[PDB]
């Protein structure tokens, strides 16, 4: 039967600062026992001084970041382009996950 | 695109005529006579063979019609109205009705859903109302033989014989001093050619008329042997041949 | 689907349909509410034209929506009907998710609400109808009464009156009706209702329908006699 | 939900349900009532599965009350298990089914006489002199067989309801919590506070 | 008078949109020409290709809509060629859904009833055309059947459409009164397409080189339509004689 | 587009007034005249059928009176073909009652609801409405013996006695002149031919111009039975009341 | 005159009456201006006001990083038709990782506002648009008609008064097509294009609105105390 | 007749201009910004006497941050308002923010022009849409049933429109306070309304930052009224 | 009468009044050609240079239908975007099925029905475009013109727009004085001497002329724009010509 799901390992870790904040994630990528890339990235800058990883699922992950850029595109465009502030931003990523809750992405989502 | 026309073409006018039924009936009118006639053991319905040219083949186009093997049909007015209620009639006799109780229905039945077909064109919309006046004649075991008349409206009158089209108001009277309740089927098949004759004006032979009668089961048309509950069709179509042999002795 | 656009606007800002419906309102036999200090009364004439009639059974003019809540009318009869069971059916919808009867207020909205509806829907002709409703809300005794148009405009009334000469009768209830000291008792109340139909009816015998509607689900139709002792006794005092 | 019980005397019709309302290993509620008033003079208990009980009983409530406005009249109790029967009927071949079995006990105005119907969930209804759904009846329609007569007064009626409840509190594995009692008969229904 | 815009009664039950459409018919200014021989049913077209810019092998009103069936339109090209991709259509989901080949006159009930629904329906115009279908049919022999935009239909011992129909059909009828048969006594389909040209040349009074003319030809088994070398080869024999 | 051949069939005039429902009452209004009539003990219904030809069936026909259930039955004017399409509806609105309650349905239920499906032709749709009025003859247990009319409008009242069709206006001055409510059905019965004898637009009133029918309680113990007249008991009834 | 009911009738000269009483919207519309060089391109437009209580109609908006537009007529159509835009352009961006054509834009304007002129029931948008845009294929300029019509140009101008800024841009293309690599005199010339569609107004701080997108800049918008520096 | 969605000759669609005309025919409602907030005021203007004044809603609450004032058709704007308020409210679910006040004008201008052969005919009513967000401050809108809006430092809509327009150009500049734009609503009211204003016959509204948006009580409007009247006889 | 206020209505003569009209707005439009040659087709347009602001080669008007069909037309340029999208559908749900790609004779019977499906109804217009179409397949090459009403022929040589009679009388010559045939390099320099001699029946606004082919040999069978050198030798022809 065809598992629609797969795992693509890695790790990724945020820390907040009093005037700053890191995301940081590493470079490789998995399947099984083999290594896919050395260097694939998996933390985005998505504007707005918004960084943005989705890690578990490189394909729900790479569609989630895709759909968030989007969805960053598109607020912009429908409210005078306004600056999407972070919370709003949590909030927006909480629709489009539980958007899919009866077929979820599968990923740890970090901001 | 798609039908945009959803709305009533048929409306009510402020003296309460209902335009297009009322011309409708004006086309049936216009039509060619026929005519049905009710006897104790069976019932004949007869029209002419208006031949649109003489090189046509009339016998490709039927005017009288089987409808189940107990009843036929036949029209006066628009011939393609008629040729499409009988498809949407002998298809209803078996979706409503046969393919439930695992037998044909009676004529006022069948003659009640066609009328209902007709109603329907009256009212729905986007459509015109049919041009044709119908004469259904049938038996069946309860209510014995039958004669109805179908209009554009979708109104319909049992009868004892009567005529509808050209010449219908004479033929109406001429069936009134001839007819009565105990006329025998050969008897009403004699008056039905006389009543024709009338209205008819070039040929008078088998070929330019048409007849069928509801009478005796057929088991000779039945087509197989074995059943006996299955005792063939009470409709049939009288040949030229026997048309012409009745004309003699006129 | 038939999808006709029937009210739409006219060079002068007139929607004539709507307009129209307002006719047939005023074609319908007159109808009045009146609240008092404690209670609310819907008056209702009823043409005697028809004689042979049978009262038991033919359809009343004022209705139930709920156990405390009334609905009169002026206007199309049948076009009545759609309304008060549509108002009936979410007077229990909304018993059932809020868990609490109807306010007044509410139910006028949502009548009022799908009469807007049919204004500007394709395919449909407005209402011809124009309602009353009175009554009170669950566990209050300050008594309510809203009136409804075709267009779907509705307001609270401290007393009203719509159908055929519904403005001789608005004319006696402006001069009649004080708002600083509203009919004390159900007697007054339904004395008031009755003499404002008067000005307009003919007989007072089966051509006034009375009922009155008092807190916590109280309603009762008065009958003929009852309704006969109001039309004696004011005809007596008028002989001045 | 678990036990509702329904006994039919001369004048009444008697309903018994149990209280408790268990959910894993604690006892959730020990004063649910398990009941409707469906109209002045009928009666609903029901028992079943989480949601699904209330959900019906509720809706089963909000069309019989539509029906007593819009024709300013109360339906026969055979009339009101009739429509109760069909909606459980239609419901079994749903793609989600209520599982939700019924008692209706309810006083005919117009026959003078009480009247006690049994529904399950898949639509089954039966007329009867004492009715009980679940494990319950495993206990009480032997018991009634033996005790029950049909002339019995109201009063005659709750001691032999008394007579179940105590053979259920010996027997039966849970704790249910005791029993609401109602009562149904010609001036409408009322509700036992001490049992 | 919006009832001549329409397919509703007039007053005097008539339906004027099915009468326009008759005469919508005639635009192309073609007469055609039907006869039946003993193995075999021809049709004849004239063919009239004005424009010098035209390619003479795409002006065509014959269709062939099946291997058996073949159809002549009298009427505009558009409306001809919708009434001819219908009918390939049916043909084809006929023998499909019934396991054998629509016979000539099912197809022309067929597009019969299709027109009638147009004739009774508002949103749909009548097509203006008339439908001539030919076959060798494996029970009836050879058959012609006509369709028209009233959605009349009828079998023909021999049949003529067009504006100068009139005097085929006359010309057709005094034959068969001399003949005393309801068809072509002929052996090959050759002669009976000859008989076919001859008697429009006398009806019509005009005479014909190879590219004025158009010939389908049902046989059994097969419909096939003739080139200008085959019908040429049919005028000299004409011609010779 | 097709806007152009739209009658609006749903639309009010200046004054208020439905067109199609105000020309659909004149249509009525030529139609043969039926007549209801209520008693203490039971319902007649008589109808005159429309100009009869002498070669009719009479005794395998129906224009008049149709059976909706054992309980109710209607008087026709109008249409006939629309009032088969109304009456086939009402049939099938008794039978899903009695499926769900296990009761007869109460005969003003099924007079709404048929006079509702009528309202709606009004208001929306565009189609025109039926040109049919009704007279409802029914007995239940709530209000015992029943006379509704409903009309093109969806609009529907009880009455006593009343008439519709052709000549209503002489009708009901008629039978407001002679009725009185300690009636009993046979009286009802001559009252309801005397006055479609006086009303008729015919030489004068014979059993092959008429329909009847009565719903009485004269079963046996506390039912009802609906008898539908056949030809010779309307020749009979005819005679017996004097008219012929 | 009996040929103008609806969109679907032809006059007998061949005429569609709907289309042009549409295009006859765009003519009351307030003037915007368009031009290019070889590295950038401008829109340039007149906003105009209710009165000195209200705010300026806004005319330019943004559909893309490289793409925009202004507009004249109907407001709310223009807002439909880049609506549809920005949604086109995203496509091109999510599913082909490709800026969307300027020309392709205007392909699928054009069959858009076409489907609104054959149908019943439906009628044509009431507005024209300007296009600029910076692609692949280096600066665009187009006009949008709501007949369907559209072309590209060097230079145009719509709304009313908008034939003399069309005769200044025609006489000055020589000149302003060469201006490579500097932005604001190609603005310069684009706000001297707009003034020759002035009568009794001049161009003031919240009346002006002038948008650029080019080789290395983004489709951005310039109001109100930005475009002092043009006046 | 005639489509609805039909352009007349001079390029108007024709249902759209004729709505404008049924709002010349309603009661008057005026809007004025300031740097302290926006008032909302209108006629009330009750048909006959015994009906009961308080009971006219046409001001209303969009969310704690916006508030609208109508005129015209007052039936109509019932669905807008629906609309206005889960629109507003929606945004707050989906972004955990109050929403701009141009953005929830955009969205019920949105509804305007989804009429055709969506709904039968345009909306005929107009509405004043006051409101305050961090980003643009103290806004009016003006929103009619073309899907146009302007945003107005002032504007009077209605049957007194002309007249109130023409006034609100003398009498507004940047720097009114908010007392000073209530009293200037009550006299402009004053001066278009037929029958003698009081409390009872119009109503005032604001919107504030602080304390959101409130519809004024009958007595404390009263109050202003009384303020006004002295005012003008004190010159 | 109010027999031309509706389309899909018959006039008592049987003509669509509607269809006639759409005619008109072809006849205004611009002159479009196409030529039959040895083993191909060749089109030529008139693009009418309303200012000196038009960008020079690029508003194309020649639209090319899957890799083997070239399509143009005369009247409402929208009308006949809208057919030849239509048409790439057409072409792409055949080759899907079937395959090959789509022969030209069975796509002018696709256009051909989509257009007369617009004479139908009243609820559609009918299509304000003749349309010039042709290319290669197995049987070698065809052209096709398709009017509103949707009627199309085969064509040797087909013209439409306001330079028709003028281009007709052209190409009438063309085929008298070859009838043997053609060459595709032949028919591109007389395409643009027709384009040029058809110009003086709209003379007002100077023109700019746009040329495609599909030929078996010069193209491979597929359709390709004339660009470059073999453009302006063509344009140079003409001028020589028209002097
Ligand atoms: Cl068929």
């Amino acid at each position: 039967q065809f598992n629609p799901y797969g795992d693509n390992g890695g790790t990724i870790l945020g820390i907040a600062g009093e005037d700053f904040a890191v995301l940081a994630g590493d470079t490789r990528n998995i399947t099984d026992y083999s290594i896919n890339s050395r260097y694939e990235p998996k933390v985005f800058d998505c504007g707005d001084n918004i960084v943005m990883s989705a890690n578990g699922f490189a394909a729900d992950g790479d569609a989630l970041v895709k759909r968030f850029k989007n969805s960053v595109k598109w607020y912009h465009f429908d409210h005078n382009d306004k600056k999407l502030s972070i919370n709003s931003a949590a909030r927006n990523i909480q629709h489009l996950l539980y958007g899919k809750r009866f077929f979820p992405y599968y990923v740890h989502t970090i901001i | 695109m798609t039908d945009r026309y959803s709305f009533s073409l048929t409306t009510f006018s402020p003296s309460g005529k209902l335009g297009q039924i009322d011309y409708a009936l004006t086309a049936v009118k216009q039509g060619v006579t026929s005519l049905g006639i009710k006897a104790t053991n069976g019932v004949v319905i007869a029209t002419e063979k208006k031949s649109s040219s003489p090189l046509a083949m009339s016998e490709t186009l039927s005017k009288v019609s089987l409808l189940t093997p107990d009843i036929g049909a036949v029209y006066s007015g628009m011939g393609p109205d008629y040729r499409v209620l009988v498809d949407k009639s002998r298809k209803v006799a078996h979706t409503s009705y046969k393919r439930i109780y695992g037998e044909y229905p009676p004529t006022k039945l069948l003659v009640s859903e066609v009328a209902k077909i007709m109603q329907e064109a009256t009212q729905s919309g986007g459509v015109r109302p049919f041009g044709v006046s119908l004469l259904i004649a049938g038996h069946d075991e309860f209510n014995g033989f039958s004669l109805y008349q179908v209009d554009p409206s979708g109104s319909y009158f049992p009868w004892k014989a009567t005529a509808i089209g050209k010449g219908s108001v004479a033929a109406k009277t001429f069936l009134e001093k001839r007819w009565n309740d105990e006329l025998e089927l050969e008897d009403a098949i004699h008056i039905a050619l006389l009543t024709l004759k009338e209205s008819v004006e070039g040929e008078f032979n088998g070929d330019t008329i048409e007849l069928a009668i509801i009478g005796d089961e057929n088991p000779d048309l039945l087509g197989y042997t074995g059943i006996p509950t299955d005792k063939g069709p009470r409709f049939r179509k009288l040949t030229s041949q026997e048309i012409n042999d009745r004309l003699e002795a006129l | 689907g038939y999808d006709r656009a029937l009210s739409i606007f006219s060079p002068d800002g007139h929607i004539f349909q709507v307009e129209y419906a307002l006719e047939a309102v005023k074609r319908g036999t007159c109808a009045v509410g009146v609240k008092g200090k404690n209670c609310v009364v819907l008056g209702c004439e009823r043409r005697s034209t028809l004689k042979l009639q049978d009262t038991r059974i033919t359809p009343s003019k004022v209705s139930k929506i709920d156990s405390h809540v009334v609905l009169s009318f002026s206007g199309l009869n049948a076009d009545s009907r759609i309304l008060i069971e549509k108002a009936r059916v979410e007077a229990q919808s909304h018993r059932l998710t809020l868990e609490d009867p109807v306010t007044v207020e509410y139910l006028t909205r949502y009548v009022a609400g799908v009469q807007q509806r049919y204004t500007q829907s394709g395919g449909v002709r407005p209402f011809g109808v124009s309602t009353l409703i009175a009554g009170f809300d669950p566990r209050d005794d300050e008594p309510k009464l809203y009136q409804t148009e075709p267009s779907g405009i509705y307001s609270s009334w401290s007393a009203q009156t719509i159908g055929r000469n519904s403005k001789t009768v608005r004319e006696f209830l402006e001069k009649n009706y004080d708002r600083k000291e509203p009919p004390a008792t159900v007697e007054e109340c339904v004395k008031l209702t009755v003499r404002s139909l008067l000005e307009v009816v003919q007989t007072g015998a089966k051509n006034i329908e009375i009922t009155v509607v008092k807190p916590d689900s109280d309603i009762v139709a008065l009958s003929s006699e009852e309704i006969n002792q109001y039309v004696t006794q004011i005809e007596q005092e008028k002989q001045e | 939900m678990d036990i509702i019980l329904g006994i039919r005397v001369q004048d009444s019709v008697i309903l018994a349900s149990s209280k408790a309302v268990t959910r894993g290993i604690s006892v959730l509620k020990d004063s649910d009532d398990k009941t409707r008033q469906l109209s002045p003079h009928t009666l609903m208990s029901f028992a079943g599965e989480a949601g699904d009980t209330v959900q019906f009983a509720e809706y089963i409530q909000a069309n019989i009350q539509l029906y007593s406005i819009r024709e300013d009249y109360e339906l026969s109790p055979q009339a009101v298990s009739s429509f109760v029967r069909q909606e459980l009927a239609k419901s079994i071949r749903s793609r989600r089914p209520y599982q939700v079995n019924v008692l209706i006990g309810g006083y005919d105005k117009k026959k003078n006489k009480p009247e006690l119907y049994q529904i399950d969930y898949l639509g089954t209804k039966v007329e009867l002199p004492y009715g009980a759904h679940g494990y319950s009846g495993f206990y009480t329609f032997s018991l009634l067989d033996h005790h029950y007569r049909p002339d019995m007064t109201t009063e005659e009626g709750l001691d032999l309801l008394k007579l179940c409840v105590q053979e259920l509190e010996k027997r039966m594995p849970m704790d249910f919590k005791g029993v609401i009692v109602k009562i149904v008969d010609k001036d409408g229904i009322r509700q036992v506070d001490d049992f | 008078g919006y009832d001549r815009h329409i397919t509703i009664f007039s007053p005097e039950g008539r339906l004027y949109q099915v009468e326009y459409a008759f005469k919508a018919t005639n635009q192309t200014n073609i007469n055609s020409l039907a006869v039946r021989g003993k193995d075999c049913t021809v049709v004849i077209s004239q063919k009239k290709v004005p424009d010098k810019l035209l390619d003479p092998t795409t002006v065509s009103y014959i269709f062939c809509i099946s291997r058996t069936i073949g159809m002549v339109v009298n009427g505009p090209i558009p409306d001809a060629r919708n009434a001819a991709l219908r009918a390939k259509a049916e043909a084809a989901e006929f023998r499909y859904k019934y396991g054998y080949d629509m016979p000539c006159d099912v197809l022309a009930k067929r597009m019969a009833n299709l027109s009638q629904i147009y004739t009774q329906r508002a949103y749909m115009r009548p097509l203006g055309v008339i439908l001539t279908f030919v076959s060798v049919d494996e029970e009836l022999g050879p058959s012609i059947y006509k369709t028209d935009p009233a959605g009349y239909y009828v079998g023909y011992k021999a049949t003529a459409t067009g504006p100068k129909q009139q005097e085929i059909t006359t010309n057709l009828e005094n034959h068969f009164k001399k003949s005393k048969i309801d068809h072509i006594n002929e052996e090959s389909w050759e002669k009976v397409v000859e008989f076919a040209i001859t008697h429009m040349i006398d009806a019509l009074g005009t005479e014909f080189s190879k590219n004025d003319l158009e010939v389908g030809v049902a046989t059994k088994d097969k419909f096939f339509t003739l080139s200008a070398e085959n019908i040429e080869e049919r005028l000299v024999a004409i011609a010779e004689q | 587009g097709s806007r152009r051949y739209d009658s609006r069939t749903t639309i009010f005039s200046p004054e208020g007034r439905l067109y199609q429902v105000e020309y659909a009452l004149e249509s009525i209004s030529h139609a043969g005249t039926a007549i209801g009539i209520m008693a203490s003990d039971g319902i007649v219904l008589a109808a005159e059928r429309k100009v009869t030809s002498t070669l009719l069936e009479q005794d395998t026909s129906t224009e008049k009176l149709y059976k909706l259930n054992d309980k109710i039955a209607v008087a026709v004017a109008g249409l006939t073909a629309d009032a088969e399409i109304l009456i086939n509806t009402a049939r099938i609105h008794a039978q899903n009652y009695l499926k769900t309650y296990n009761e007869d349905i109460p005969v003003e239920i099924l007079v709404r609801r048929l006079s509702d499906i009528k309202q709606g032709y009004t208001q929306h749709g565009g189609l025109r409405p039926f040109g049919v009025s009704f007279i409802y003859a029914g007995y239940d247990d709530r209000y015992g013996y029943q006379l509704y009319t409903s009309n093109p409008s969806g609009n529907y009242t009880g009455w006593k006695a009343i008439s519709v069709g052709a000549n209503t206006s002489a009708a009901q001055t008629l039978l407001q002149m002679d009725y009185k409510d300690d009636m009993k059905v046979d009286d009802a019965i001559e009252l309801a031919l005397k006055t479609l004898s006086k009303t008729t637009d015919s030489s004068a009133l014979t059993y092959d111009r008429l329909e009847f029918a009565t719903i009485r309680k004269g079963a046996n113990d506390g039912e009802v039975y609906q008898k539908i007249f056949k030809p010779q008991e309307i020749k009979d009834i005819l005679v017996k009341t004097g008219i012929t | 005159n009996n040929y103008d009911g609806d969109t679907v009738t032809f006059s007998p000269t061949g005429r569609l009456f709907q289309v042009e009483y549409a295009l006859e919207a765009i003519k009351q519309g307030s003037v915007t201006v368009g031009l290019r060089s070889n590295t950038h391109a401008v829109l340039v437009a007149l906003k105009r006001n209710a009165d000195e209580l209200s705010s300026y109609q806004k005319k330019i908006i943004k559909c893309d990083e490289h793409m925009g537009l202004s507009l004249a007529g109907l407001a709310p159509d223009a807002r439909v038709l880049s609506n549809y835009l920005r949604q086109q352009c995203n496509y091109s961006s999510l599913v082909f990782n490709r800026k969307l054509a300027v020309e392709r834009a205007g392909h699928l304007l054009c069959d858009k506002a076409q489907k609104n002129t054959q149908s019943y029931g439906g009628r044509p948008y009431g507005v024209g648009l300007l296009i600029i845009g910076y692609d692949k294929s280096g600066a665009h300029l187009l006009e949008f008609q709501p007949s369907g019509n559209v072309t590209e140009l060097y230079g145009t101008a719509i709304g009313a008064r908008s034939q003399g800024a069309k005769t200044y841009l025609e006489r000055t293309l020589d000149t302003f097509i060469k201006i490579d690599g500097n932005p604001d005199e190609l603005i310069k010339a684009g706000v001297e294009a707009i003034s020759q569609s002035l009568r009794d107004e001049s161009l003031t701080v919240d009346n002006l609105s002038i948008a650029i997108v080019g080789k290395d800049t983004p489709f951005t918008i310039y109001d109100g105390e930005a475009v002092a520096k043009y006046i | 007749d005639r489509g609805v969605s039909t352009f007349s000759p001079e390029g108007r669609l024709f249902q759209v201009e004729y709505s404008l005309e049924a709002i010349k025919l309603g009661s008057t409602a005026i809007g004025i910004a300031t740097k302290e907030g926006v008032v909302l005021g209108v006629e009330k203007r009750a048909t006959s006497p015994l009906l009961e004044s308080d009971s006219i809603e046409k001001i209303v609450e969009i969310d704690r941050h916006i508030g609208c004032a109508m005129s015209g058709l007052t039936a109509d704007a019932r669905s807008m308002i629906e609309h206005a308020r889960t629109a507003a409210v929606t945004h707050n679910l989906y972004y955990d923010e109050d929403i701009n006040v141009e953005s929830l004008t955009q969205s019920v201008c949105d509804l305007a022009l989804r009429f055709g052969e969506l709904m039968s005919r345009p909306f005929g009513v107009a509405l004043l849409i006051a409101g305050h967000d961090a980003d643009d401050g103290y806004q009016l809108f003006h929103a009619e049933p073309s899907g146009t809006f302007y945003r107005y430092n002032a504007k009077a809509i209605g049957s007194g429109s002309e007249g109130a327009q023409a006034e609100l150009l003398n009498e507004w500049h940047s720097s009114l306070t908010l007392k000073e734009a209530e009293l200037l609503v009550l006299k402009i009211l004053k001066q278009v309304m037929e029958e003698k204003l009081d409390e009872n016959n119009a109503q005032l509204s604001c919107i504030t930052k602080q304390d959101g948006f409130k519809i004024y009580d009958n007595e404390k409007t009263a109050e202003l009224i009384k303020e006004l009247k002295e005012k003008e006889a004190a010159e | 009468t109010g027999y031309d206020l509706s389309n899909s209505v018959f006039s008592p003569d049987g003509r669509n009044f509607q269809v006639e009209y759409a005619v008109k707005a072809v006849e205004n439009g611009t002159t479009s050609i196409g030529i039959k040659c040895n083993d191909g087709v060749v089109f030529a347009v008139e693009k009418l240079i309303t200012s000196k602001l038009l960008v020079p080669q690029k508003n194309v008007k020649i639209q090319v239908v899957d890799r083997h069909i070239g399509c143009v037309y005369s009247g409402l340029i929208p009308d006949g975007r809208h057919l030849v999208n239509r048409g790439r559908e057409e072409a792409a749900s055949f080759k899907k099925l079937y395959k090959t790609p789509i022969p030209i004779p069975a796509f002018a019977d696709r256009l051909g029905q989509y257009v007369q499906a617009h004479t139908l109804y009243n609820s559609v217009r009918p299509f304000g475009v003749s349309t010039i179409f042709g290319g290669v397949d197995k049987n070698g090459a065809h052209l096709y013109m398709l009017e509103p009403s949707g009627s199309y022929w085969g064509y040797k040589g087909a013209a439409t727009g306001k330079g028709r009679q003028s281009a007709k009388a052209e190409l009438e010559k063309l085929v008298d004085h070859h009838p043997e045939g053609l060459s595709a390099r032949e028919a591109v320099k007389q395409a643009a001497k027709i384009i040029y001699l058809a110009h003086e029946d709209n003379k007002e606004k100077d023109f700019e002329l746009e040329i495609s082919w599909c030929s078996l040999s010069e193209t491979n069978g597929l359709h390709k724009f004339v660009k470059g050198d073999l453009l302006q030798e063509a344009i140079d022809f003409a001028q020589k010509e028209i002097n």
